[PDB]
Parts: structure tokens; C-alpha cells; sequence
């Protein structure tokens, strides 16, 4: 299917910064975008991040514009997003997830695994 | 003939952000090449005729060059006033011919669409047709798309869509689909039902209402 | 108005190094306590016989140009030296001044032209410039020291030497200000610029004993038909 | 010359150069150029000479009409496009752009004036369009008995002969009186060597003598100085200062 | 300056001629070479032919060879090109430019246009639009505003101008483009956005004007609960 994976995350400074990763293996990668969401706990979902084809800049959300980082590697699958200057809203599950509309701007809202990331 | 290639297709970035674009043509030249600006529906604008030369009112803003086979022209910033279609030309020959055009439009963040419907009138249903619309409106995305739900099942090949432009004012975007059918297959079905999925939304919004309401 | 030139406007003549020895020079200098006529701008045509001399005192650089050439405003042509915030401007356009050069962004009408120069700036502090027109090449001495004219001795060192032949009978100086009406036939309106003071002088031809120091500098000079 | 921006002859632009360096090494002389020729003086003391100023013109022409370009010719393009005197001094630098700026069936773009009323003056430009009196009275922008229009187009093509190919051709006009050098065509030519007596010049002063490094301090505008008696005893390096 | 004045929309049957105009003001008529373009609607242009009054000459593209014919009269100083065997694909926005670059050393470009000029080839009639009126529901409301307007249908030929309560209101308008029907004959719709404390109550009216005969109709609207 669309078995995906992240590594990283857990207990962090506020104020500081964090590396999380994702990546998929033994199926398309390109016709299919990769986009993040957050989840509080208890609470609606929240988009994070996505990255297209092209990789013509970025897409980020209203929340995580001016904040965070988003970019992908389409010769190793993996992609990765950058936490920076944490606040202590920070304290959710992020999740990977994949745009399974085929060859859309737009997206199809479908997440495979999740981390936990807290801020001390 | 002497064709050319643009690439690419189209060009996404915010207010303030570098655009740039590339012309190809069949053979090597180093003149007689120039740049048009076209508004939807409106005649070109002369932005360059000759390389590297702008004509009378051509502000600092644009400027381009290039030789051999490949020409290159470049945006230094955007403005909403300047949205609309870039398009390549060659005419070191009477055949000339035109490129096929680039798109650059505005680039910001999500806005969710507000989904609506038409339920049919009692006047239209007693031309013998009926039909139900679905509108998006006030979203970013260039291109939704609309599932019609009669009776719970899917539906494709029955109805029709429309197409706005960018909005100027928020650099928005709408579209709206419209089903068509008979007053015996109106008749048919019990409930109609429209869905959109769209990446802002949390979940797919779908709206629906019954023959008798 | 008037006052007294001590000493200023000797200049290095011929560009030549020279140490430790007493050069005797002819040429057109400022004769030593002659009397300069003293303008304050709280602004005339005046002549430009064989040689000119011109010294500011005033702080906040409220001079900034001058200007050059025989019937002013008419077809002939005419200079157009002013200093800009970043770079001077000189133009040989036969530039149409009016009665009321500059009080305030130009000073006269489009024109046709024959040479353009650009350059670094040239700006409680006495400026002093001394213009002379020969062989068809235009000279300018300056010097800046910070500051009536003071006894100091000074030594005026060439600035820029423009390859320009045309013919030069009047010149008039530029002044600078802000909040005021661009009236061309008129002056001093709305706001009133600070206080500015400039001296003009006229050099002859006189025979001079100028002193060459070790590093060959003038340090003293001698009018010698005083 | 790079630019090409001259196809038609009729209405050819303009130019004025001055306060500058012409070196001739690279232009009209390099592998590229065709054709290059001069009135009244040899390229080489073009090379060595100094000039007031130059004024640059440039047009494109076919082969019979570059032999109109030069003192007292006469011809179509010598009589209405482009007339020169007999005592005209000048360059023309001649390149055929045929296998860069010509097509198989195009070339239309190449426009020159085949008729007019009366020969153009020395030096002179004429961008009138009226009709030609070809015969009858000239017409009024009107058609008449013949009325002929004065230009025509080359229509440049590879089925036309060498003698009829898009040569572009630049002239230039050199200026002498009251002569203020500021136009040159000397390279760097420049050499240095010390502590042997050697003749030399710095911008003139020419002499003969050791050269060799001094602790002076010369002042910024100072070129060179004097010793006692007027004697040239240092000379700034032009070029290291 | 430089103007060029072109004529109206003309429609003819097809397989007939079509004649088009476009007159030329300013400085002296000898000087300028009038070019003829054509624009489809949505393809990129296309190139007709050009001439050049003062010359008595006249060229044409090789696409378009023999059956374009270009005139041009000095007297009134209009230029004009005739199409024969015209075809339903011909609909399309023409244009009249002056080809100025053959005097001052500028070549092989255009600098000057027209007006342009609307024609369609069909077998179809000249007739009026009907209109009638939306009934948006009130479950529908969204976000306290809701979607309302009429749609021109039936009419022949274009152009159509559509406006609203005389030209008096213009907050959030929307006209989307026309669309073609299978059976010959053009559309059109427009929607607007009202707060929910005036829908219903307040006096919305939809303007339409067809201006090729100048016929005017303009409805009500009213949503429904
Ligand atoms: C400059 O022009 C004036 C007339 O405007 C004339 O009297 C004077 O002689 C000229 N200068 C020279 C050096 O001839
Ligand atoms: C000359 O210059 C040197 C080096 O700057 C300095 O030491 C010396 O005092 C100067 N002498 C005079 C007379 O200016
Ligand atoms: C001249 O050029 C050489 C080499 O670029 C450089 O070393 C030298 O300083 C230059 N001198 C001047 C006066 O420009």
C-alpha cells in the first residue's frame, strides 16, 4: 500500500531546534506529493507542510509560514522539515502523509505514521 | 516552419519574488526576437522587440537576453497589476510564429472554499430538464474537484464545469459545477448530493439535499 | 561689501615635484591683501576676467554649484557644476538658466550637449576654489581646512582639469535650501536657508617666489609686486 | 559591430565617440571581419594617430553598393541613401552576415531608397517617404501616371550571388580640427627595466638615464620632479603609480 | 499621436465573403503600412497578410494565399481585407495594426492597433435572449451569505452585456465567460454574494442588454425557503 515511516523527534528545549525525517520505499514517489499535519492531543488535525514535483519554493500553512521549513530529495525518498525557535504550543503527534491524488495541485488527506515532539 | 518551445508551463510565486522565463527556438539566432504581454481576452502589450531592447514606456522592471538557439527573460518582482500570460516570438522570417505561452499568477497560503448548491426551480423543471449546480468559491487552489453523489453512488459524464481567473483582490479562485438531467431521471433519484475535497479543509465537505426539500 | 585676502590663493603652478628649493613662478594668482568683495546669503552675475577666486566659510555645505558661460541662457554653451548627496554633476549643455538659478531639482531647460563628467563630492569650514580657462582647458584648485578669512597659509592643489574649449565671460554660484518655491523669477520665498557666507576674488598676472618644503609642499609664497 | 542592429541601409543610425581608446587590433582586423578599408590614410597610422572625436555610422547593404561607399561615388545608395564628399577621410568595416542574417525566401527587412527627387546632401539623412517623381508630376500620397515609390527591399536569399548578400557595413568619420587628443588607438605597449641605462618615456619627457627605485614622496597630482636647475630627477610609473 | 478606428461586429452566413474596415487618423496616411492580425478566442494569433497603401503592393501569408484579398483607399484613408469561403472555425477577434517599422530605421514590427472586430460564421438567426431567475434555498446559506443571479440563455450574436440594478450596484460581482450550446446558440451567467439581512427583502434587480439589436430585458430575483 502506502506503508510509510518517521524517525526522530522526542523531548526538546523550547527555543531551540529540531530535525525530523520521513521517507517511503518500493513505490512511486513522484506522482504523489508528501504533506505533513499535526495533531494536539484531543483535537482537530492541523496541515503542516507539503512539497511538489517541481519543488518551486514551498507550502506551508497560515500558523507555520513564517517558521518552518519544508523540502524534499527525490533521488533517496526522504524529506525533511525544520523546527526552529519552539514555543510551548509545540507539544503534539506530527504525522507523514501522502497526496494520493495523482498528478494534483491540490491534495488527498492521508497519513501513514507519527512521532511525538514535546517541548521541556 | 520555424516552431519554439517555453517551458515552463507556468510560473507560481508571491509579490515581491523573482520570476524568470526561457524561448527556444528551431535554429541558432541572435536577433529579431521579442516578448508580448497578454491579459485574458486582451490585445498583447510590446514588452521587447529586439534583444535586450525595450521600447518607449517599458519600465526597469523587465529586462531580457540570451542567444543561439535558447533566449532568457526575467521578472525582478510581481505585482497583482502584472498577472497574465507571457508569450514568446520570432519574426527574422515573414512566417512568424508565436510561443505557447507561460502563466505567472500569485502565490500565498490556503483559503477554504465555500461550498454551495442550487436546488432546481419549479419553472426550469417544467421545460422538461433539470439541473443541479455546486459552487466553490474563495479558494486557492486552481482546480477543485466536484463528486456528484445522487443517491449516494457517483455520477461522471453528466454534468458540466466553469472556470474563474485569480481574483486581484485576494488572489482567490473559484469553480462551480453544474449536473444536468431529464424530468424523468430527475424524477429517479430521491437524493443529490455534492462533494468536495479540498487540502485547507479538514475533512471533505459534502452537501446534499432530498427531492422533496 | 568687502574684505581683506591675507594670503590665500597661491596654488601649485605646474604640477612638478620640487624639495627644499625657492621656485620663481608667473602665472595668474590672487594678488597678496587685495580686496574680495563679501557676499552673505542673509547672489549677482558677476565678470570672469583672466582669473577667478572663490572661498565659502559657512557650514552645512548651503553652497553647492556654479555655473559658466558667455550669454548665459542664450544658445551658447555654458557648465553646470553641483554637488549631489552621492556624486558632482558637470554638463556642457548651453543649459537655458533663468533669472533664479536653483533655490531648493533643476536649474534650467533640456539642451543639447557636448560633454559629461561625474565624480566624488567636492564638499565652521572654509572651502576655497580657484577656476582659471587657458588653452582651451578648464582648471580647478581647491583645498578644505576647517574655520573673515583666516591668516592661515594654504596651498590650493589641482582637482580635476576638464579638455572643454569653449568660451567663458560670466559665471554665478548655486545656492541650496529646503521648503522654498521653485519660483524662477523669484528668490528667498517660503523658508529661509541658514546663514552662508562666500568670497570672490580676481587674480592678475603677478610673479611669485613660492617655497617648496622636503615633501613638496608650499608652505610659503612672496607677492613679489606688493 | 556585434549587434548587427543596422539591417536597413534608408534611414541608417548614428553615432558620436569620444574620450575613449579605438584600438584597431580587434576591430575590422580579427578572423571574423571580411573586409575592411580606409580613405586618405593607412590603417597603421590610423593605429598611431589621435583624433578630436569619431562619428560612427552603420547600415546594411548588398555587394554593388558597397563600392558606392567611399569619397565622390555616385550611385543609387551614394545619391540618396548615404552621399559622401570627395574629400571625405573615414573607415568602412564590411562584414557578409548572409549565412547568419539571410533565409531562404526571406529578407524583405533590407530596405534602401532606389529613387528620390534630388541627390541627398554630403553626410546627409533623409527619412521621407513621399512618392518619387517617376515621369509625371510626383503624386500627393496618391497613385498617378507611374508615381513610383523611392524604396525598395534587397531580399536577401542564397539563390542571390555573393554580390548581392547582406554585407554589414560600418562607417566611421574622424574628426582633426582643434584637436583637444581624447580619442587613441594605442594599446598598452608598455615595458619596464632598472639599474641600466636605457632611453625612456613617461607620457613624453623623453630622455635617457638609470631608472631606479626612489624614497621621494610625490605628492598625488604629482607627476614628476625637478632638481636644482630644472633637472628631471624622478618620474612616476603610469601604470603602478 | 497615432490612432486607427476599426468597425462593429459583423455576422455572416457561411461559405459567403466578409467585409471589415479599419481607418487610419493622424500625421500623413503615406507613411504608415497597415498589417492585418487575427486572434481566436483562447488560440494565440494569427497573421493575415499585410499591405502598403503608398507602395500599391500587398503580400499574404502562404496559409492564407488566394483567399485573402487586402485594399486600402487613400482618399478616406481606411484600410481593408476580404475573406472568401468562410468556415465556422473562422469566428474569431480580428485586429488592424499599422506595420510603422519601415521608415525610421526600425524594422519588421508593429507598434500601433485597432479596436478589433467580433465575427462569427453560423447557420443560426438573429434573436433576443431570454432570461430568467435563480431560487437558491435557504439551507444553503453559508458564512451568512448566499449565491444569486440570472442566467442570459438562447441569444445570437455576441457581444452580450450583462450588468445589475441599472449599473447601480457593484460590490461582489461575478460574470463568468460565455459558453457555446450544442444546438448553435450562446450563454451566459452571473452570480453575485448578498449578507443574509437583505436577501429576500431587498430590491435586487438583474440587468441584461443584447446590443447587436439593442434589446433590453432585465428580471427579479428572490431566494426561497
Ligand atoms: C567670448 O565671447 C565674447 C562675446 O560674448 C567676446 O567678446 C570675447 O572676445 C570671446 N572670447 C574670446 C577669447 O574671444
Ligand atoms: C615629510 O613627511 C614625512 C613622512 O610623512 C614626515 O615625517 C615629515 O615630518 C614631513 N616633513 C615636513 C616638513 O612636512
Ligand atoms: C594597472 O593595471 C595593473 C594590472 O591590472 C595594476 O597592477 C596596476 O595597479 C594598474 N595601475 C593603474 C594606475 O591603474
Amino acid at each position: 500500500q502506502v506503508q510509510l515511516q518517521e524517525s526522530g523527534g522526542g523531548l526538546v528545549q523550547p527555543g531551540g531546534s529540531l530535525r525530523l525525517s520521513c521517507a517511503a520505499s518500493g513505490r512511486t514517489i513522484s506522482r504523489y506529493a508528501m504533506s505533513w499535519f499535526r495533531q494536539a492531543p484531543g483535537k482537530e488535525r492541523e496541515f503542516v507542510a507539503v512539497a511538489r514535483r517541481s519543488g518551486d519554493g514551498a507550502f506551508y500553512a497560515d500558523s507555520v509560514q513564517g517558521r518552518f521549513t519544508v523540502s524534499r530529495d527525490d533521488a533517496k525518498n526522504t524529506v525533511y522539515l525544520q523546527m526552529n525557535s519552539l514555543k510551548p504550543e509545540d507539544t503534539a503527534v506530527y504525522y507523514c502523509a501522502i497526496d494520493s491524488d495523482t498528478f494534483y495541485s491540490g491534495s488527498y488527506d492521508y497519513w501513514g505514521q507519527g512521532t511525538q515532539v514535546t517541548v521541556s | 516552419d520555424i516552431q519554439m518551445t517555453q517551458s515552463p508551463s507556468s510560473l507560481s510565486a508571491s509579490v515581491g519574488d523573482r520570476v524568470t522565463i526561457t524561448c527556444r527556438a528551431s535554429q541558432g539566432i541572435s536577433s529579431w526576437l521579442a516578448w508580448y504581454q497578454q491579459k485574458p481576452g486582451k490585445a498583447p502589450k510590446l514588452l521587447i522587440y529586439d534583444a535586450s531592447n525595450l521600447e518607449t514606456g517599458v519600465p526597469s522592471r523587465f529586462s531580457g537576453s540570451g542567444s543561439g538557439t535558447d533566449f532568457t527573460f526575467t521578472i525582478s518582482s510581481l505585482q497583482p497589476e502584472d498577472i497574465a500570460t507571457y508569450y514568446c516570438q520570432q519574426y527574422d522570417n515573414l512566417p512568424l510564429t508565436f510561443g505557447g505561452g507561460t502563466k505567472v499568477e500569485i502565490k500565498r497560503t490556503v483559503a477554504a472554499p465555500s461550498v454551495f448548491i442550487f436546488p432546481p426551480s419549479d419553472e426550469q423543471l417544467k421545460s422538461g430538464t433539470a439541473s443541479v449546480v455546486c459552487l466553490l468559491n474563495n479558494f486557492y487552489p486552481r482546480e477543485a474537484k466536484v463528486q456528484w453523489k445522487v443517491d449516494n453512488a457517483l455520477q461522471s459524464g453528466n454534468s458540466q464545469e466553469s472556470v474563474t481567473e485569480q481574483d486581484s483582490k485576494d488572489s482567490t479562485y473559484s469553480l462551480s459545477s453544474t449536473l444536468t438531467l431529464s424530468k424523468a431521471d430527475y424524477e429517479k433519484h430521491k437524493v443529490y448530493a455534492c462533494e468536495v475535497t479540498h487540502q485547507g479543509l479538514s475533512s471533505p465537505v459534502t452537501k446534499s439535499f432530498n427531492r422533496g426539500e | 561689501a568687502y574684505t581683506n585676502s591675507f594670503t590665500r590663493g597661491v596654488y601649485y603652478p605646474d604640477k612638478v615635484f620640487r624639495s627644499s628649493v625657492l621656485h620663481s613662478t608667473q602665472d595668474l594668482f590672487l594678488p597678496f591683501f587685495s580686496n574680495v568683495t563679501w557676499f552673505h546669503v542673509i547672489n549677482p552675475v558677476l565678470p570672469f576676467n583672466d582669473g577667478v577666486y572663490f572661498a565659502s566659510i559657512e557650514k552645512s555645505n548651503i553652497i553647492r554649484g556654479w555655473i559658466f558661460g558667455t550669454t548665459l541662457d542664450s544658445k551658447t554653451q555654458s557648465l553646470l557644476i553641483v554637488n549631489n548627496a552621492t556624486n558632482v554633476v558637470i554638463k556642457v549643455c548651453e543649459f537655458q538658466f533663468c533669472n533664479d538659478p536653483f533655490l531648493d531639482r533643476v536649474y534650467s531647460s533640456a539642451n543639447n550637449c557636448t560633454f559629461e563628467y561625474v565624480s566624488q563630492p567636492f564638499l565652521k569650514n572654509l572651502r576655497e576654489f580657484v577656476f582659471k580657462n587657458i588653452d582651451g582647458y578648464f582648471k580647478i584648485y581647491s583645498k578644505h581646512t576647517p574655520i573673515d578669512l583666516p591668516q592661515g597659509f594654504s596651498a590650493l592643489e589641482p582637482l580635476v582639469d576638464l579638455p572643454i574649449g569653449i568660451n567663458i565671460t560670466r559665471f554665478q554660484t548655486l545656492l541650496a535650501l529646503h521648503r522654498s518655491y521653485l519660483t524662477p523669477g523669484d528668490s528667498s520665498s517660503g523658508w529661509t536657508a541658514g546663514a552662508a557666507a562666500y568670497y570672490v576674488g580676481y587674480l592678475q598676472p603677478r610673479t611669485f617666489l613660492l617655497k617648496y618644503n622636503e615633501n613638496g609642499t608650499i608652505t610659503d609664497a612672496v607677492d613679489c609686486a606688493l | 559591430f556585434n549587434a548587427t542592429r543596422f539591417a536597413s541601409v534608408y534611414a541608417w543610425n548614428r553615432k558620436r565617440i569620444s574620450n575613449c581608446v579605438a584600438d584597431y587590433s580587434v576591430l575590422y582586423n580579427l578572423a571574423p571581419f571580411f573586409t575592411f578599408k580606409c580613405y586618405g590614410v593607412s590603417p597603421t597610422k590610423l593605429n598611431d594617430l589621435c583624433f578630436t572625436n569619431v562619428y560612427a555610422d552603420s547600415f546594411v547593404i548588398r555587394g554593388d553598393e558597397v563600392r558606392q561607399i567611399a569619397p565622390g561615388q555616385t550611385g543609387n545608395i551614394a545619391d540618396y541613401n548615404y552621399k559622401l564628399p570627395d574629400d571625405f577621410t573615414g573607415c568602412v568595416i564590411a562584414w557578409n552576415s548572409n549565412k547568419l542574417d539571410s533565409k531562404v525566401s526571406g529578407n524583405y527587412n533590407y530596405l534602401y531608397r532606389l529613387f528620390r527627387k534630388s541627390n541627398l546632401k554630403p553626410f546627409e539623412r533623409d527619412i521621407s517617404t513621399e512618392i518619387y517623381q517617376a515621369g509625371n508630376k510626383p503624386c500627393n500620397g496618391v497613385a498617378g501616371f507611374n508615381c513610383y515609390f523611392p524604396l525598395r527591399s534587397y531580399s536577401f536569399r542564397p539563390t542571390y550571388g555573393v554580390g548581392h548578400q547582406p554585407y554589414r557595413v560600418v562607417v566611421l568619420s574622424f574628426e582633426l580640427l582643434h584637436a583637444p587628443a581624447t580619442v587613441c588607438g594605442p594599446k598598452k605597449s608598455t615595458n619596464l627595466v632598472k639599474n641600466k641605462c636605457v632611453n625612456f618615456n613617461f607620457n613624453g619627457l623623453k630622455g635617457t638615464g638609470v631608472l631606479t627605485e626612489s624614497n621621494k614622496k610625490f605628492l598625488p597630482f604629482q607627476q614628476f620632479g625637478r632638481d636644482i636647475a630644472d633637472t628631471t630627477d624622478a618620474v612616476r610609473d603610469p601604470q603602478t603609480l | 499621436q497615432v490612432q486607427l478606428v476599426q468597425s462593429g461586429a459583423e455576422v455572416k452566413k457561411p461559405g459567403s465573403s466578409v467585409k471589415v474596415s479599419c481607418k487610419a487618423s493622424g500625421g500623413t496616411f503615406s507613411s504608415y503600412a497597415i498589417s492585418w492580425v487575427r486572434q481566436a478566442p483562447g488560440q494565440g494569433l494569427e497573421w493575415m497578410g499585410r499591405i502598403i497603401p503608398i507602395f500599391g503592393t500587398a503580400n499574404y501569408a502562404q496559409k492564407f494565399q488566394g483567399r485573402v484579398t487586402i485594399t486600402a483607399d487613400e482618399s478616406t484613408s481606411t484600410a481593408y481585407m476580404e475573406l472568401s469561403s468562410l468556415r465556422s472555425e473562422d469566428t474569431a477577434v480580428y485586429y488592424c495594426a499599422s506595420l510603422a517599422s519601415y521608415s525610421s530605421g526600425w524594422e519588421d514590427v508593429f507598434d500601433i492597433w485597432g479596436q478589433g472586430t467580433m465575427v462569427t460564421v453560423s447557420s443560426a438567426s438573429t434573436k433576443g435572449p431570454s432570461v430568467f431567475p435563480l431560487a437558491p434555498s435557504s439551507k444553503s446559506t453559508s458564512g451568512g451569505t448566499a449565491a444569486l443571479g440570472c442566467l442570459v440563455k438562447d441569444y445570437f450574436p455576441e457581444p452580450v452585456t450583462v450588468s445589475w440594478n441599472s449599473g447601480a450596484l457593484t460590490s461582489g460581482v461575478h460574470t463568468f465567460p460565455a459558453v457555446l450550446q450544442s444546438s448553435g446558440l450562446y450563454s451566459l451567467s452571473s452570480v453575485v454574494t448578498v449578507p443574509s439581512s437583505s436577501l429576500g427583502t431587498q430590491t435586487y434587480i438583474c440587468n441584461v442588454n443584447h446590443k447587436p439589436s439593442n434589446t433590453k430585458v432585465d428580471k427579479k430575483v428572490e431566494p426561497k425557503s
